[PDB]
RNA sequence: GCAGAGGUUCUAGCUACACCCUCUAUAAAAAACUAAGGACCACACGA
DNA sequence: CTCTGAATCTCTTCCTCGTGTGGTCAGGAC
DNA sequence: GTCCGAAGAGATTCAGAG
């Protein structure tokens, strides 16, 4: 819940950080903070990335997943102390390692589709056939998650 | 795919023969692929058989 | 393409059916795999028309029951052992009336355990008997060799010639056959000959597949030796590595950087790389230009690389797509064409918008070129392969 | 105080942490145990010579002959290292051990030895480690990696949710020896204890035990607790104990002293526990059906008859019970089993069991482990008690018993290498507890239970390999004892040792080949510590759970440094203040706390003793006094971040850049960017390349200094005094007095090595760095290797940076280099190729480099001289000829096509047999000049400070102004002193100075004859040519090049200097970043290091400009202090008070390029700090100017950041990447490279490709590809001759790499036809 | 339980869980035939 | 220019993927020119 | 007791490309 | 001159229950 507050003010400060002059009385608008252009414009950088560089770290689990009772209460832009770093290091190697193994079994699973499937060509306009699929709308307890 | 020598030995005791008709057992034969461009020669084929 | 066959002086076993996962060998003569294993290695003996003695055509027995039952009866009892037992056992067994012997029990043991491994072996049969092919045939009597342009000596510095890791398995085989045809024409005694055979099986079963039974033979630098099976199966294998993904000519490849006064059609590509590239066609257009007499005089023009060589070049990129190509391809929109543009530095330049489709990271990322040549390929990349085509 | 050499240029430092343990020997992991390895180490430790007293005394079975170990001296190397490197030799030395033969008299063994022989026996060769840390094999630096293996010592694995398909955690227990077989204790799904031994086939528990000489009573009381239970005259009263009613449920009346206590549909609650307790019982009554649930535990007979009642672990019954009741056998012992206490896990195993005596067991353990032959009794004895009972197979190392002490609890820590009965049963006993919740199991990611084989150890370990064979031979060879006839030499050969020891320092799993590329990466390399290598882990073995960092890596081993790719996470890189342990583990330095103050003694500290001790973080406000002000402050509990009171911790961390790597803590501002981009910048941190002229960090870390001081890329001085004679080649020092050696003192030359290949060929050449008259200390840095610049580490250069998206040429990632970078050559790099050439003996005449090649016009033999050999220094280009080679019938080595450049240096081996030719004479006669000058000049300034030495009692009191210069050069002796004896001391002096000139003549010589001597080569090669092209690449669009944090690029376009966007002043910025790079990949410290390098340079500029119009030097000197104690509380307080004023101006100089900064990794500046040394200077606090545009000329919105980054280059150019094949050479299987690109041959058409090509429908496309362009042979010239027609046409074909599967599949009895 | 490629993967092998969700063939009603004799009964 | 040999150069050159001329059993008036080429495992990595 | 099932062992495959560094590959005796 | 892991998937054994 701090985490999520502290997003929300860095946001509210960063996003209208342009209080300019309008021929008169202030006014705030859209910020042209280079930061805030490069991640609402979404050219490089999400909302959640720029908290995580601006606001909190939040909070970075164990090997396992079970997440630290003591955060990040640093951010990138400040200095960063060395065990939250640690603490950091745990998920980034975690994450490292899983996209080198997951890259290796990707490249697997593609071959192995693609031989199960490489035989099948289009070869005819019509089979007239009036069996088809009930296609719906997908809801799984929550929304239409494919309207 | 895999596994070549269960699948080889299996067509080699059933006598099993292949009829290619498809993308990869063509390649292999270096043919044209029953796919794409090669599509229409491969139907002229099978027509003219 | 000329082969050469083994004389094997006994028949021996053929892997691909014996311990094998399909275990073909086991289920055409409905015996265990393990029995099959000791009578073919020599560990224990196999009768072959018993007769009127308690042992039936089908049973596996040790060396003092061999002689116990030489006992019972002297010479209508036949325990042949090793290979040649096996090939005798296939011989006397009829596939016609077995397998229709075995849908007849098939019809009534409704045992659903019994009802699979009958409907196997009898699918066996079946496809076996209906398929030209004999049941002797498995064990194999004269192997075949390789060509040997296709297992041949490479180096000459060092040791001069060293070895394929396929002529030394098929030296072992030709001596163990060797040593075991001058023990038949000595008429060793019958254990030493016994041995010399399950060697000879045993070697053979390398050849074969060095590995799929105990320890892989090994005679140059510890490590399993490149058997016949190991050339097929796996990514190494002729299949996947030779076959599917040969490595072509008229290539060539370089790290990628980013050019914006690039088209969306268009790509960078160094004059070096794409001289090197397009040789025949530089050598056809300065034939046709009469800049050059013989493909002599054309390389000595292009190896100089004359002023009148690039302009000529140029003249022939005109309308010529080459397809650009990222080495982790996953998606079709993984390989593209361009028409390149002849630009100065060794870096293919790529759009920055194509750039999403090729998961491009201009990182010092490589990408592969490829030059289609004949002028129906040319046409087909400038249909399908182009990026200006494959948008969606 | 400083050193003279930073005194020159003193680094400025930020980090308010007071240092208080300097880096140590960033090599000590490797030359400390290197030197501990070679030498006589007792008790227990690891040592050559503890090898050869464990191997070498050999028993002989009536022989009566002996082998004793004496000792083991390594003689003087063969050549220097430098003389290896060049020849290829392995830098060795020769292992003469003094070995002793003994035999015992005959007819009386228990007597001494009738028949002693010493003879210094050769052994072979052990490869030494240079200065370095590294080995030369094949005349190649080949450096080797310490190893990180599992620790031998049981370990009590989880293998949770796996198995069993259920979800059922069960325990299996492991005990890894050191050399031996490995154990398994695992449980049955079905809760049945199984012994697995070397992992194979599942085998139950007794039967060990049962092998361990025991039977079932011995082992159910080993294992179980028994419930006594009497035969009384009253239905058997029964006896229970309360201590085991933890939570049962009474199915009967619970009675006892005449008073009911738990009824029935009730548990026994604590209470009525301690009531029980209290009430002092031991009887009780229950119906007889709960005694027959039981199980009896000893066997038993009826005396009357001594038939068996019952066997052990047989379960009762009525009828049991009636045939126990019967039989007047009062005495009955049950098992006391349970769910939650005690388990019965050993009694399913003797249901199980499917052995009964010992006998049985040994024959069912040689069945399993041997299968076939019969298991005779004396084959399964000595089977079993050689597997698990024999020091010569099953030796836990000294480490293996104490970590198994340790996981058992027992106090004890060394003991023999065996298992006794009692180790095994406590296994046992500790996985029976594990599996009954007491005690818990460890995981194998604990740097507690991982230890570290550095080079000493494996070696060692192979080193005793090579032994027991050597070993094998001599009994051997003592089965026929002879005496008197051979010295203690011919029984022994030293090939099977050499063979062993060669194969691992050589080709082996970890003798890697070191990636000289950079200072960085030679001591990273040699920091490394690899998962991988024999007992190890493989890149494909590996799992998620080894990969992630465990969180004692703290301190121990980096997390931030590690190869990115498939090797993730295993081959992680040691941190920085971690040494290793005596026993292997690994130990981080710590500050001992005593309550309320920290002191500054330092404990190193094992994982496991980390994890009891409270370790507060670095980063807190201590001042010395401790007492950190946070009452809450930040610590490390069991392996937790938790924080802690003020008094409750117990260690402190040492320093705050601990927790990296050195290759890590380069990166300045390591606080700020993300570890996925810090992994990335310090993984391609190690592969810069060393520039043209070496540029300093702007902003460093401080700590270069030592990482470019420690690796031997600077030639460090040892010895402190006054620059005599310096030169581009070489650097002779006078020492000073205070350092002299006694006698026969003088001068140290410190030979550089000018422009020698690297491993990664670039150019090793050192720079001296000081002139002639400069003092010089001990530990000083006298030539700039490498990548150095004044003894600091200088990977890549620096230049100005500004991070704004300049029309797209920096799209993604991309670097946009300005033009003012290549013409200023600033990141030109050189790079030395080799090419070999050898001279073979071919029949009817060997191999001859002449140069009378036929079918060559004078072009092809302008560049070589009248010998075939190529003259020193010829720009030679693609296809140029080097070297003559005719055979016998025209083998020219010639350049390969692309690489040009100068040639700068041609090594002519030869070996005797063959008369040198005449540029092979010439070498020789240039390398024999070059040697005796280099003898001759220690010759001369040696006599010259020896008559010094001599004059020094010609002046002690006998001073002669005239009378000294008046006698011959060569005599300074014979004069007029105060001794009465002095005379003919000087004379014997004068005596032994022409002795000394004797051997100063023969050691001359001796070199002379060592160079003109036959270099021996490989068997069957007359003389091995060597020719060293030295190109000279620079930067062109493509190549690879990154920053420190992680920001790789590509360089896109060499943009004109005036394209480049220039600011207010007009200095165009040399670089141009993608700003996009920044959130995404968040490396923020970047900007930090952008913003830091603008206020240096700002700083640089600022004291150029009062330098370059002349200012006095006490407006300078002021404002350099100024820019020294700006820092809020920084540590270096750096005064220029103290400096002479002319060395304040030299300071100067070396600073007008820029005020170097050093932030250590996580006590960098802060924002105020760096704001405010930005503000010093006349720069924009907000780092940030208005860039206006290089082409439009108008000024640029939102005005964007400039400032120097320090951007490395890679090694990954591009004009060795950039390749193109029309059409070359093809295969047995017409591919065209098939086993490697590099031979001019075309692009693999991949798995994938064709895929993605028919994806399209590109059939005629793909046809091209896998028919016409790449296999079928004929149809591929056809097309050729087709192309060059102008006809585009095409011909399928076969594919011949089909017909070669076609024939493979064809000759295994597999009929293929291709049938129509 | 996995929520990532090997789900992926696990689906297209068609990998019958460790834990399969156990399904009636026919329609009808549920009994339990035999007494758990060995293993519980489901009667249709 | 399709099965061989010879020619002015430079041992040999007949389309060998290959460069000029002659004829079917005989060798020279003639300048640009010449060579068909190579396997398997470990390691540092890079996208 | 014999057959649906419990286990047991065993075998195949694990991105695809490169830059490259290397290491390796049948004797003496008749 | 010439010659002697993990993951699953499937095939295969035990067992335990009718
Ligand atoms: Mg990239």
């Amino acid at each position: 819940a701090a985490n999520d507050r502290v997003s929300k003010a860095m946001m509210d400060n960063l996003q209208t950080e342009t209080v300019i002059n309008r021929d008169g009385q202030e006014e705030k608008q859209v910020s042209f903070n280079s930061i805030y252009m490069m991640a609402d414009s979404g050219a490089r950088g999400s909302a959640a990335q720029i908290r995580q560089l601006a606001g909190m770290r939040g909070l970075m689990a164990k090997p396992d997943g079970s997440i630290i009772e003591t955060p990040i209460t640093a951010n990138f832009r400040e200095g960063l102390n060395v065990l939250q770093y640690f603490i950091s290091t745990h998920g980034a190697r975690k994450g490292l390692a899983d996209t080198a193994l997951k890259t290796a079994n990707s490249g697997y699973l593609t071959r192995r589709l693609v031989d199960v499937a490489q035989d099948l060509v289009v070869t005819e306009d019509d089979c007239g056939t009036h069996e088809g699929i009930m296609m719906t709308p997908v809801i799984e307890g929550g929304d239409v998650k494919e309207p | 795919f895999q596994e070549t020598t269960r699948v080889l030995t299996e067509a080699a005791v059933a006598g099993k023969r292949d009829e290619l008709r498809g993308l990869k057992e063509n390649v292999i034969v270096g043919r044209l692929i029953p796919a794409g461009t090669g599509y229409a020669y491969h139907q002229d084929r099978m027509r003219r058989r | 393409e000329r082969m050469g066959h083994i004389e094997l002086a006994s028949p021996t076993a053929h892997i691909w059916f014996l311990k094998s996962l399909p275990s073909r060998i086991g289920l055409l003569l409905d015996m265990p795999l393990r029995d099959i294993e000791r009578v073919l290695y020599f560990e224990s003996y196999v009768v072959i028309e018993g007769g009127m003695t308690n042992l039936e055509r089908q049973q596996i027995l040790t060396e003092e029951q061999y002689l116990d039952a030489l006992e019972e009866f002297g010479d209508e009892f036949d325990a042949k052992m090793g290979a040649e037992a096996i090939q005798a056992l296939l011989k006397s067994m009829d596939l016609e009336q077995e397998c229709e012997q075995l849908r007849e029990e098939l019809n009534e043991t409704n045992s659903e355990t019994k009802r699979k491994k009958l409907t196997k072996r009898i699918k066996l049969l079946e496809a076996f008997v209906q398929s030209g092919n004999k049941p002797e045939w498995m064990i194999l009597t004269v192997l075949p060799v390789l060509p040997p342009d296709l297992r041949p000596l490479v180096p000459l510095d060092g040791g001069r010639f060293a070895t394929s890791d396929l002529n030394d398995l098929y030296r072992r085989v030709i001596n163990r056959n060797n040593r075991l045809k001058r023990l038949l024409d000595l008429a060793a005694p019958d254990i030493i000959v016994r041995n010399e055979k399950r060697m000879l099986q045993e070697a053979v079963d390398a050849l074969l597949d060095n590995g799929r039974r105990g320890r892989a033979i090994t005679g140059s630098n510890k490590r399993p030796l490149k058997s016949l099976a190991d050339m097929i199966k796996g990514k190494q294998g002729r299949f996947r590595q030779n076959l599917l993904g040969k490595r072509v000519d008229y290539s060539g490849r370089s790290v990628i950087t980013v050019g914006p006064y690039l088209r969306l059609h268009q790509c960078g590509l160094p004059k070096k790389m794409a001289l090197e590239l397009f040789k025949p066609f530089i050598y056809g257009k300065l034939e046709l230009r009469g800049l050059a007499t013989t493909i002599k005089a054309a390389k000595k023009m292009v190896e100089r690389e004359e002023a009148v060589v690039w302009d000529i070049l140029d003249e022939v990129i005109r309308e010529h797509p080459v397809l650009l190509n990222r080495a982790p391809t996953l998606h079709r929109l993984g390989i593209q064409a361009f028409e390149p543009v002849l630009i100065e530095g060794k870096a293919i330049q790529l759009h920055p918008l194509v750039c999403a489709a090729y998961n491009a990271d201009f990182d010092g990322d490589q990408m592969a070129v490829h030059v289609p040549l004949t002028l129906e390929a040319q046409l087909e990349a400038r249909a399908l392969m182009m990026s200006t085509n494959n948008i969606l | 105080v400083y050193s003279y050499t930073e005194k020159k240029r003193i680094r400025k430092d930020f980090g308010k942490r007071p240092q208080v343990l300097d880096v140590p020997y960033l090599l000590s992991i490797q030359l400390d145990s290197f030197q501990k390895f070679i030498e006589q180490d007792p008790e227990g430790q690891y040592g050559l010579e503890a090898a050869f007293r464990s191997v070498f005394p050999i028993q002989s079975y009536s022989g009566n002959s002996e082998l004793q170990y004496v000792s083991y001296r390594l003689g003087e190397p063969v050549f220097d290292v430098q003389e290896c490197q060049i020849r290829g030799v392995t830098y060795s030395a020769p292992l003469r051990v003094k070995l002793r033969l003994v035999i015992y008299e005959r007819e009386a063994p228990e007597g001494t030895v009738k028949d002693i022989k010493e003879q210094e026996v050769y052994m072979g060769e052990i490869p030494l480690m240079t200065d370095n840390g590294t080995f030369v094999i094949n005349g190649t630096e080949r450096v080797i990696v310490s190893q990180l293996h599992r620790s031998p010592g049981v370990f009590f694995d989880s293998d949770k949710g796996k198995t069993h398909s259920s979800g059922k955690v069960l325990y299996n227990a492991r005990i890894i020896p050191y050399r031996g077989s490995w154990l398994d204790f695992e449980f049955d799904p079905k809760d049945n204890l199984f012994v697995r031994i070397d992992r194979r086939r599942k085998l139950p528990a007794t039967i060990i035990l049962r092998a361990l000489n025991y039977t079932t009573e011995q082992i159910l009381d080993l294992f179980f607790e028994k419930v006594i239970f009497e035969i009384r005259d009253n239905k058997l009263q029964m006896e229970l104990v309360p201590e085991r009613l933890r939570g049962e449920t009474a199915s009967f009346d619970i009675e006892a002293n005449g008073k009911v206590y738990v009824e029935k549909g009730r548990r026994i609650t604590a209470r009525h526990i301690r009531q029980l307790e209290k009430d002092d019982v031991k009887l009780i009554e229950v119906p007889v059906e709960y005694i027959a649930g039981k199980v009896v535990a000893k066997d038993y007979i009826d005396e009357s008859t001594g038939e068996l009642i019952c066997a052990a672990n047989m379960e009762l019954s009525l009828d049991l019970l009636a045939k126990l009741s019967q039989s007047g056998h009062k005495r009955i012992e049950t098992l006391f089993t349970n769910d939650l206490d005690h388990g019965p896990y050993i009694s399913e195993t003797l249901r199980v069991d499917p052995t009964n005596d010992r006998l049985s067991a040994l024959v069912e353990i040689y069945r399993m482990m041997r299968p076939g032959e019969p298991p005779t009794r004396e084959a399964a004895e000595s089977l079993f008690e050689n597997l698990f009972f024999s020091e010569d197979r099953y030796d836990l190392s000294a480490v293996g018993r104490m970590k198994f002490n340790r996981s058992l609890l027992r106090e004890e820590i060394e003991g023999s290498g065996i298992l006794s009965k009692d180790d095994i049963i406590d296994v046992m006993k500790k996985l029976i507890d594990i599996r009954n919740g007491k005690g818990e199991v460890d995981d194998i990611d604990h740097l507690g239970n991982r230890r570290i084989r550095s080079v000493g150890e494996m070696a060692e370990n192979q080193f005793r390999v090579g032994l027991v064979r050597v070993e094998r031979a001599v009994k051997e060879r003592l089965s026929l004892g002879d005496l008197d006839t051979l010295m203690p030499q011919d029984m022994i050969n030293a090939k099977p040792i050499s063979a062993a020891v060669k194969e691992f320092f050589g080709s082996s799993q970890l003798s890697q080949f070191m990636d000289q590329n950079n200072p960085l990466s030679e001591i990273t390399h040699k920091r490394r510590i690899s998962a991988l290598g024999p007992g190890g882990l493989t890149r494909e073995r590996a799992g998620f759970e080894v990969r992630d960092v465990h969180p004692t890596h703290y301190g121990r081993v980096c997390p931030i440094e590690t190869p990115e790719g498939p090797n993730i996470g295993l081959i992680n890189s040691l941190s920085v203040y971690a040494q290793t342990n005596e026993y292997g583990f690994l130990e981080t330095p710590y500050r001992k706390v005593t309550d309320g103050v920290v002191t500054d003694e330092i404990h190193y500290l094992s994982a496991i003793e980390e994890g009891n001790y409270v370790i507060a973080q670095a980063n807190s406000n201590l001042d010395e006094e401790g007492h950190f002000v946070e009452d809450l402050v930040t610590c490390r509990s069991k392996g937790e971040s938790s924080l802690f009171s003020r008094d409750q911790v117990d260690y402190m961390d040492v320093s705050t850049q601990q927790v990296v790597s050195v290759g890590a803590s380069l990166i300045p501002f390591l606080e700020h960017d993300d570890a996925n981009r810090a992994l990335m910048g310090a993984n391609m941190q190690r592969q810069a390349v060393p520039t043209l002229r070496a540029d300093k960090p702007l902003v460093g870390t401080g700590m270069e200094r030592a990482v470019a001081v420690d690796s031997g890329v600077t030639a460090v001085a040892k010895r402190g005094g006054v620059v005599q004679y310096v030169d581009a080649s070489r650097i002779v020092i006078k020492v000073n007095e205070d350092e002299m050696y006694p006698g026969e003192a003088g001068i140290d030359i410190y030979n550089l090595t000018k422009y020698t290949r690297s491993n990664q060929n670039t150019c090793i050449n050192q720079m001296p760095c000081v002139s002639l008259g400069e003092p010089v200390e001990r530990g000083d840095v006298l030539a700039d290797g490498p990548s150095t610049d004044l003894g600091e580490l200088a990977l890549g250069q620096n230049m100005r940076v500004a991070f704004m998206p300049w029309n797209g040429y920096n799209f993604e990632d991309s670097i946009l280099v300005s033009e003012r970078v290549v013409q200023e050559d600033r990141f030109t790099t050189i790079h030395i190729q080799e090419l070999a050439c050898v001279s073979r003996d071919t029949k009817l005449g060997p191999e001859e480099i002449t140069a009378d090649i036929p079918n060559v016009g004078e072009a092809a033999l302008s560049k070589l001289d009248e010998s075939g050999i190529v003259y020193i220094g010829a720009e030679v280009t693609g296809g140029d000829i080097l070297v003559g080679k005719v055979t016998p019938k025209d083998s020219s080595l010639r350049v390969p096509n692309g690489v040009s450049g100068t040639v700068i240096d041609v090594q002519v081996f030869t070996r005797d047999g063959v008369e040198k030719d005449k540029r092979a004479l010439e070498i020789e006669e240039m390398q024999l000049k070059q040697a005796k000058k280099d003898l001759s000049e220690e010759l001369q300034i040696l006599e010259a400070g020896l008559f010094s030495r001599i004059r020094a009692v010609l002046v002690a009191g006998g001073v002669e102004a005239e009378k000294l210069d008046k006698l011959p050069r060569d005599r300074w002796l014979e004069l007029g002193l105060t001794d009465e004896e002095k005379q003919n001391q000087l004379e014997q002096l004068a005596e032994q100075y022409d002795e000394l000139k004797h051997e100063f003549e023969k050691k001359l010589e001796a070199k002379r004859r060592k160079i003109t001597q036959g270099d021996d080569l490989a068997p069957g090669v007359l003389k091995i040519v060597k020719v060293y092209l030295a190109v000279k690449r620079r930067i062109q669009p493509g190549d690879k090049m990154a920053g420190r944090h992680g920001n790789k690029g590509v360089i896109s376009k060499i943009n004109p200097i005036e394209d480049m966007p220039y600011d207010e002043n007009g200095t165009p910025v040399d670089i141009v970043l993608n700003p996009l790079g920044v959130p995404s990949r968040m490396n923020i410290g970047q900007i930090l290091e952008t913003h830091l390098g603008m206020a240096a340079k700002g700083i640089g500029d600022k004291i150029n400009a009062m330098l370059k119009q002349q200012q006095e030097v006490a407006k300078l000197r002021e404002f350099i202090q100024r820019a020294y104690d700006l820092g809020a509380d920084v540590r270096q307080k750096v005064d220029l008070s103290t400096f002479s004023d002319e060395e304040v101006m030299r300071l100067a100089e070396n600073l007008r390029k820029g005020m170097p900064i050093a932030t250590p990794v996580f006590d960098g500046a802060k924002e105020a700090e760096i704001k405010e040394l930005l503000k010093l200077g006349d720069l924009p606090t907000s780092g940030q100017i208005r860039l206006y545009d290089g082409r439009t000329g108008e000024q640029f919105e939102r005005p964007v950041t400039v400032g120097y980054m320090y951007m490395l280059k890679l090694n990954h150019l591009v004009d060795d990447k950039m390749h193109a094949r029309s059409t070359g050479s093809y295969s047995l299987v017409t591919q065209q490279p098939l086993g490697g690109k590099a031979q001019f041959g075309g692009q693999r058409f991949g798995e994938m490709e064709v895929w993605a090509l028919e994806a399209y429908g590109a059939a005629y496309t793909l046809q091209e590809m896998l028919t016409v362009k790449s296999d079928d042979v004929n149809g591929r010239t056809k097309m050729y001759k087709n192309i060059v027609d102008g006809n585009h046409q095409m011909e399928p074909g076969m594919p011949e790499s089909f017909n070669v599967l076609l024939k493979e599949i064809r000759s295994l009895g597999i009929n293929i036809e291709l049938e129509d | 339980i996995t929520g990532g490629l090997p789900r992926v993967a696990d689906l297209f092998e068609a990998r019958r869980p460790k834990e399969p969700a156990i399904l009636a063939e026919i329609s009808g009603i549920v009994s339990f035939g035999k007494e758990t004799k060995g293993k519980r009964r489901l009667v249709i």
